[PDB]
RNA sequence: GAAAUUGGGCGCAAUAGAUAUAGUACCGCAAGGGAAAGAUGAAAAAUACCAAGCAUAAUAUAGCAAGGACUAACCCCUAUACCUUCUGAUGAAUUAACUAGAAAUAACUUUGCAAGGAGAGCCAAAGCUAAGACCCCCGAAACCAGACGA
């Protein structure tokens, strides 16, 4: 990515993944699985089933992901009738 | 004017007997400081005959008579390290210089 | 250090002057391969990692960090006995050895802080008798500041520089956090 | 010229430690040098060799007369040492005939005679009063002490140990430094 | 052998100057003198960094936009040149990423 | 203290005595000497040696993780979406007894940002408050509240005990005039005129359910007689008690201060209020 | 290494054991800055332990000549006529203790 | 392949041949071990350094007491190429707390609860 | 150069100080010297052992050749030493063979007495009485 | 913002928090700021019996 | 990658710093490249000791040149030069001087204040602010633009 921008010397978001996560504010980056509108006609139901899922990252992925946006997309973002919202904020966690 | 103080054996009447001119009860040495007309007058007035005058870093610290009274009984004495060691009765083969 | 700016720079491989071609061809003769008679190897080349430009080391500490440092240094120098407190600073006579004896009879130290209100009204006297001295140093109240009590050994303050003094730092303490800057106008602060 | 001074100053008195190997001076006696108390010292010099001695005998027991001399010399711009080294010559010598003719009952008393202007010789005793710091205390004329000099203030020495504590203590002194060579 | 025989002259240095002794006042202005002005107008330097701190990168950029109209003409151009080097050496070299 | 005490014994506070506090300072790292450099922390002679290692995310020519995964909205509109602070009851009763938030008056944003309950900031999309029901029992206050949204059980909670909802709402610029009005009567401008809601927005605020501002004032007791049937409680009549004058008092769509009207200029330097008598501008501002 | 030393046979100076014991320490010469931050734990050395020492062995004269120094030193002479001069630069009094107790021991 | 090695259990049954070479009964035998580490365990595999660790005989010729038990003597028979057993036969009884301090273990393999230093 | 290194004659010279006693230019030269005083204070430290080791067969070499002297082999001096509890050592022998050749030649006396013992008590083999030198004093 | 003997409130909070544990807390004194700081979130606790003790 | 909107020196000090004592000497047909270096003193109307290199002072059986030693320099014994690249050939006569790790997102450590922090903007489900602490040197063939050249 680039670390200091020649306009603003500021860090820049890849904007490939804004475009393809989602960032929970507890750290946690959501994703769609790969290939979940391809070649539905030869898949198994179950297979269906499990790529129309909201597949969490790994660690890795999530530390990468992280660097790779900005702290405009880290923030805290009270929406109107999101419908992610209620899973913002870890419950209960025993780390 | 030198930093040396030796307290007084009348010290106790003296003390006393200020407290009284400023004011007066028996167990006067419990008596508060809180009016600060009454400590400015007392302190003034030590300061005035020791010589001795209580510092910044130690007036709030009294706020008794008793506290001035085992303040003012403290040996304050104040000379040179050059008179402190060449006076602390060496031995004769303790040899001191102070090339200053 | 926020105040401070360096001003040494130095020339990299690109700015300084000519050494533009190569010296000698890459491998026919026995030198070591060079690409340029600037580079940071050569006697008259760059500095590879030197000073560059007008750095600025600028930074702000907090502000209840910067107030709560005047305060501090005000405990420790009552705390060490150098604090002394005058009604006013009005002197008998405007000679630097009558200041400079007072000074030395007391037994305050080498060098005297004196710190008066504001500057508009600071009494002739002192200040044609500390105007001329180095170690006595008048001050106004709002000039004041860590290095220069620190940097002074006896620090003089009057009654009226107390009372802003206590003013003004103890209005750190319980206050809120600022909407927008405190030179803006509030219902309560000047 | 690198800016700098404290590798100017090492530099500066390792130059000095060159020039005093290459052109030491002449060695000057230990009194004309810093860090000297003449008295303070006389009474280390008593309790160094654990006994007592009455200090002024003493300080007379370290007074030449060729000093003496020298200094009514540079006064025209003090008891002597011969009665105390004397008596300690004197003494030394019958008490050391007394220990070897103790200890080696068979020797000819030409050979004990011969032992004991060994261990009164200047070369013994000169090199006793080198170590035992007799050499920094001698009031003499002339630096280094010259060997018949400081044979004479070692045996005054002993004369002022004699009157000072009696026969036994300096039969035990004259063991222990003069013997043991 | 290159370290000096005589030692250098002196250096007198008068801690109770006009500068010394006065070094640090009025860098309390703000927070006791009513926050009419910040310590950062106290400095004094060049127009681009008067109260601001950034590295070499960021140091180039704010005074080409800053003050990169009235630069010299080569001077203009070594800046240029040098916000291309240190744009392609942060962002493409280094250790962690 | 002991310590100040401790500080008479010892020796005054110079440049020459300062330390930092341990732990302040870490050593800074630099490749000099057997450990810290002879390959300097790079390795051994490659491309991470170099120091040409490839752009974060490039996986070394298998097709990267963030571009194998398909592109889905979920931050389609992201900077168009309207955010709202919330304040919960249980904070707002927390400004109410630390007097920091007067219910004697009528709580506007103004009154919120004022007491520094809610930090609502205008860039980045805030578009104001939203009631909270977080609190709602164990709230024990009479008060007047301005808040964009409210949810069904806040305004029952605030209604419960003698209270008034009601929601504006604000322009970006309104409402950044609203938060801090003090920065824009420093700017010279004369007060403007609150924009009405867009299109998504308008059948909230006309409804009496949740409390519009631009709602009939003769649907309200139905809907205040609906939650106090819903949530069990008898509905007092604001009409009755003292604060009755205050409790009614709203500003109209089109006035953002409460006690001002668009077009005033504010003067804070002489204290006055210029105020304008053309009449195309009193067309253009009282529209 | 030792070819590069000179070397030495074990020696007394002057039969030190068989006789008598006799000290082989005849003179300590401190210097201490009165102002100085390197001669700080020589000052608390003067102040506390040099008297205390300088009565456990009466053989040894000691002199404290308190000049400015920028470095404070320690000069040991011996009976013999040699001089050990050693630095009691920035050391605490405890370490300045061990050093002289150990020049002390020494010959 | 180099494996783990288990060793069958006639290996580990003893014949009154032994009985009369070496000092042991069948019946009553005894509580604690004695065991040397006396072969180091480099060139061994990572297990036997392993029990070796565990056993407390990372350093060589030092004794370490052990039970008797099938546990340990599990343990022992992983590193018995390694170790030396003897029993620890105490001839007077085991240290009581007044002889806690005054004993020694001998070369022999018993452990004495007073140990002078002088002549019988 | 802002600050460049004043302080280098004395990195040198705590170098070559050792090395001024060395032949051809690594007496001189630092870059020489560098290496050759390094590989001087490897040797230095392994020959710690070497001296201890070259100590110990020098002892064995004077014990060897001293008890030739009287007949004895070295292992047969050292073994019956060690049967009589005389617990001497390798340098003690050592010297007693250069400086005191009647104790030395009573040793070799003792220990060719209990070599015998060792031999008449290991061929006339059952329960007999003991050897008077063979006897041990036994330590509890 | 512990204005005091941090000592005798380290020793007060060890013995208050050590029924809810079993073993005394692990705490630490910073006598020059004057804070104490202990192991395990004991917030509402602490403020519970700070507002009995009367601070 | 917008916009509305907002509002003298903790420099160098003669291999450094300018290429600069000079765009000179020199090199090139030309465009163009481009040097090096000075040190007395108040007065010249007062004429030390230290780099490598040698010399004083050539050499003596044997061997990475040393180490253990030793009465003794050598003789005795021990000892497969250093860097770098490989699992285990490269470069260096030598001295002096010059010559290569630059970024504070997140985490950590230390303060301040704390449901708030920050000297507007920003973050906040114990946070925020401040500081400390992390990211090298040299080296092609080339490509392009504009000149100078028969
Ligand atoms: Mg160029
Ligand atoms: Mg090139
Ligand atoms: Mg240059
Ligand atoms: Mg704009
Ligand atoms: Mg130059
Ligand atoms: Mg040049
Ligand atoms: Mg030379
Ligand atoms: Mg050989
Ligand atoms: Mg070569
Ligand atoms: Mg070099
Ligand atoms: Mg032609």
């Amino acid at each position: 990515l680039t670390y200091f921008s020649a306009r603003k010397g500021k860090r820049k978001t890849v904007k490939a993944v804004i475009d393809r996560f989602l960032r929970l504010h507890c750290g946690l980056w959501v994703r769609r699985k790969a290939g979940y509108k391809k070649k539905l006609w030869k898949k198994t139901p179950a297979r269906k089933k499990r790529l129309r899922e909201f597949v969490f990252c790994n660690k890795t992925q999530s530390k990468l992901l992280d660097k790779m946006t900005t702290s405009f997309w880290k923030r805290r973002n009270w929406y109107v009738d999101d419908p992610y919202q209620k899973y913002h904020d870890r419950t209960n966690l025993k780390v | 004017r030198s930093r040396a103080y030796t307290p007084p054996e009348d010290l106790q009447s003296r003390l006393e007997s200020y407290v009284k001119e400023v004011f007066l009860p028996s167990n006067w040495q419990d008596i508060s400081l809180e009016d600060s007309r009454l400590k400015f007058n007392l302190l003034a007035h030590l300061a005035d005959d020791l010589g001795h005058v209580v510092p910044n870093s130690r007036l709030h610290q009294m706020c008794r008579v008793r506290d001035v009274l085992d303040f003012y009984n403290v040996p304050i004495q104040d000379r040179s390290k050059f008179d402190e060691l060449s006076a602390s009765n060496l031995p004769p083969n303790l040899k001191i210089t102070w090339s200053y | 250090n926020f105040k401070r700016i360096s001003y040494a720079k130095t020339k990299t491989r690109a700015e300084v002057r000519g050494g533009g071609r190569k010296p000698w061809p890459q491998k026919g003769t026995g030198r070591a391969r060079h690409g340029s008679i600037r580079s940071p190897l050569w006697r008259g080349g760059g500095v590879a990692h030197g000073p560059r430009g007008p750095t600025s080391y600028y930074y702000m500490l907090p502000m209840k960090v910067r107030a709560l440092g005047l305060k501090v240094a005000l405990t420790v120098k009552l705390a060490q006995d150098d604090l002394h407190i005058m009604d006013s600073l009005e002197l008998p006579t405007g000679d630097p050895q009558y200041l400079t004896e007072l000074a030395h009879y007391r037994r305050w130290g080498d060098s005297v802080l004196l710190v008066d209100l504001t500057h508009e009204e600071m009494p002739q006297s002192i200040v044609e008798a500390t105007s001329r001295l180095k170690t006595f140093n008048l001050i106004p109240a709002v000039g004041l500041n860590v290095h220069s009590m620190l940097k002074h050994q006896t620090l003089v303050l009057t009654l009226p520089t107390v009372a802003f003094l206590e003013d003004k730092l103890l209005w750190q303490d319980s206050r809120y956090r600022p909407l927008y800057p405190f030179s803006l106008p509030y219902s309560d602060f000047p | 010229v690198k800016k700098g001074f404290r590798a100017a100053f090492r530099f500066q008195k390792e130059l000095e430690r060159q020039r005093l190997l290459r052109c030491p001076p002449p060695p000057v006696r230990r009194s004309e040098k810093p860090n000297w108390d003449y008295h303070a010292e006389i009474q280390a010099f008593g309790h160094r060799l654990q006994e007592n001695f009455s200090l002024d005998l003493l300080k007379t027991a370290f007074v030449n007369s060729c000093y003496i001399k020298s200094e009514e010399a540079k006064r025209q711009q003090l008891k002597s040492n011969q009665e105390l080294s004397e008596q300690g010559t004197s003494f030394s010598q019958t008490c050391l005939t007394q220990f070897l003719e103790d200890e080696y009952p068979d020797m000819p008393t030409e050979g004990i005679k011969n032992l004991v202007d060994f261990l009164t010789g200047e070369e013994v005793v000169c090199h006793v009063a080198r170590n035992l710091a007799v050499e920094q205390l001698t009031l003499s004329e002339e630096f280094p002490v010259p060997p018949a000099v400081l044979q004479q203030t070692f045996f005054a020495v002993i004369g002022a140990l004699l009157q000072s504590s009696g026969p036994e203590r300096t039969a035990l002194f004259i063991r222990d430094f003069l013997i043991t060579q | 052998i290159g370290i000096r025989l005589t030692l250098p002259p002196p250096k007198v240095v008068d801690r109770w100057n006009e500068k010394r002794a006065m070094f640090g006042v009025y860098d309390n202005i703000g927070i006791l003198g009513n926050f009419e002005k910040h310590p950062k107008e106290l400095i004094r330097g060049p127009i681009w960094l008067r109260g601001w701190k950034g590295n070499e990168l960021q140091r180039c950029i704010r005074k080409r936009k800053m003050v990169g109209s009235r630069m010299f003409a080569d001077d203009l151009h070594n800046l240029n040149k040098r916000i291309r080097y240190l744009y392609k050496h942060f962002n493409r070299h280094g250790k962690f990423r | 203290a002991r310590a100040l005490d401790l500080l008479r014994g010892l020796p005054r506070v110079s440049l020459a005595n300062l330390k930092p506090n341990p732990g302040s300072k870490k050593p800074e790292r630099r490749p000099r000497g057997r450990r810290r450099g002879r390959k300097c922390g790079r390795g051994h002679k490659g491309e991470r040696q170099r120091g040409t290692r490839p752009r974060l995310g490039f996986e070394g020519g298998q097709t990267p993780f963030y571009i194998r995964i398909p592109k889905y909205g979920f931050n389609e509109g992201h900077s168009f979406r309207r955010q709202y602070k919330p304040l919960s009851l249980n904070r707002l009763q927390y400004l109410i007894d630390l007097g920091r938030v007067d219910p004697s008056q009528p709580i506007d944003l103004t009154q919120l940002v004022n007491g520094r309950g809610v930090t609502i900031q205008p860039l980045k999309r805030d578009y104001g408050v939203q009631l909270v029901e977080e609190g709602a029992d164990t709230f024990t206050a009479k008060v007047n509240i301005e808040v964009q949204l409210a949810s069904e059980l806040a305004i029952a909670a605030i209604e419960k005990n003698g209270g008034v909802v009601t929601t504006a709402f604000y322009d970006p610029r309104s409402l950044d005039i609203v938060c801090k009005p003090v920065p824009f009567f420093l700017r010279g401008q004369p007060i403007p005129k609150r924009m009405l809601p867009p299109e998504e927005l308008v059948p909230y605020y006309t409804d009496a359910k949740n409390r519009g501002y631009l709602a009939d004032p003769a649907k309200f007791p139905e809907a205040r007689l609906e939650l106090a049937r819903k949530y069990g409680y008898i509905l007092p009549d604001i009409t009755k008690d003292e604060l009755f004058k205050m409790l009614c008092t709203r500003k109209d769509p089109r006035q953002i201060f409460f006690g001002l009207a668009p077009g005033w200029v504010v003067n804070m330097a002489d204290k006055k209020i210029l105020k304008p008598t053309d009449e195309n501008l009193l067309k253009y501002y009282t529209s | 290494t030792a070819r590069g030393t000179p070397s030495r046979f074990l020696a007394s100076v002057l039969h030190n054991g068989l006789g008598r014991y006799v000290q082989q320490l005849q003179r300590l010469s401190f210097s201490v800055s009165r102002d100085g931050a390197s001669s700080r734990g020589a000052r608390e050395f003067v102040e506390r332990e040099v008297i205390d020492f300088a009565r456990r062995n009466p053989g040894v004269v000691i002199y404290v000549n308190s000049r400015p120094c920028c470095v404070p030193r320690v000069v040991a002479e011996y009976l013999n006529g040699a001089v050990r001069e050693e630095s009691i630069h920035c050391k605490s009094v405890e370490e300045i203790s061990t050093l002289v107790q150990k020049l002390a021991d020494q010959s | 392949k180099f494996t783990r090695s288990r060793i069958p259990e006639k290996v580990f049954q003893a014949s009154p041949e032994d009985h009369e070479k070496y000092g042991g009964d069948p019946q009553n035998p005894h509580k604690l071990h004695i065991v040397t580490r006396i072969k180091s365990t480099r060139r061994r595999p990572y297990w036997e350094k392993d029990i070796i660790k565990m056993l407390g005989l990372e350093k060589a010729h030092t004794p370490q007491v052990h039970k008797n038990i099938p546990s340990v003597n599990a343990k022992l028979k992983v590193v018995k190429h390694l170790i030396r057993i003897k029993p620890l036969k105490l001839p007077q009884g085991l240290p009581a707390e007044e002889n806690m301090s005054n004993t020694c273990l001998k070369s022999t393999g018993e452990l004495v609860v007073q140990w002078h230093l002088k002549p019988v | 150069l802002r600050n460049r290194v004043t302080d280098r004659y004395f990195r040198i010279q705590e170098v070559l100080k050792h090395a001024r006693h060395f032949r051809g230019r690594k007496n001189r030269c630092y870059r020489l010297a560098v290496r050759t005083v390094i590989r001087a204070f490897v040797k230095c430290t392994k020959a710690r052992y070497l001296k201890k080791k070259n100590m110990r067969t020098l002892w064995i070499n004077r014990i060897t050749a001293a008890s030739q002297e009287h007949g004895l082999k070295y292992p047969a001096l050292i073994g019956n030493l060690v049967k009589c509890q005389v617990e001497l050592n390798r340098k003690v022998l050592a010297d007693l063979a250069i400086y005191e050749p009647k104790t030395f030649k009573s040793l070799a006396a003792l220990a060719s007495r209990r070599r015998h013992e060792g031999f008449a008590a290991a061929l006339g083999d059952g329960k007999e009485p003991e050897g008077i030198f063979s006897r041990v004093v036994q330590y509890h | 913002k512990v204005e005091g003997d941090i000592w005798a409130l380290q020793k007060d909070v060890e013995d208050f928090l050590s029924p809810l544990l079993g073993k005394t807390p692990v705490t630490q004194v910073n006598e020059v700021t004057g804070t104490l700081r202990i192991k395990g979130y004991f917030d509402q606790e602490l403020k519970a019996w700070l507002l009995e003790k009367g601070f």
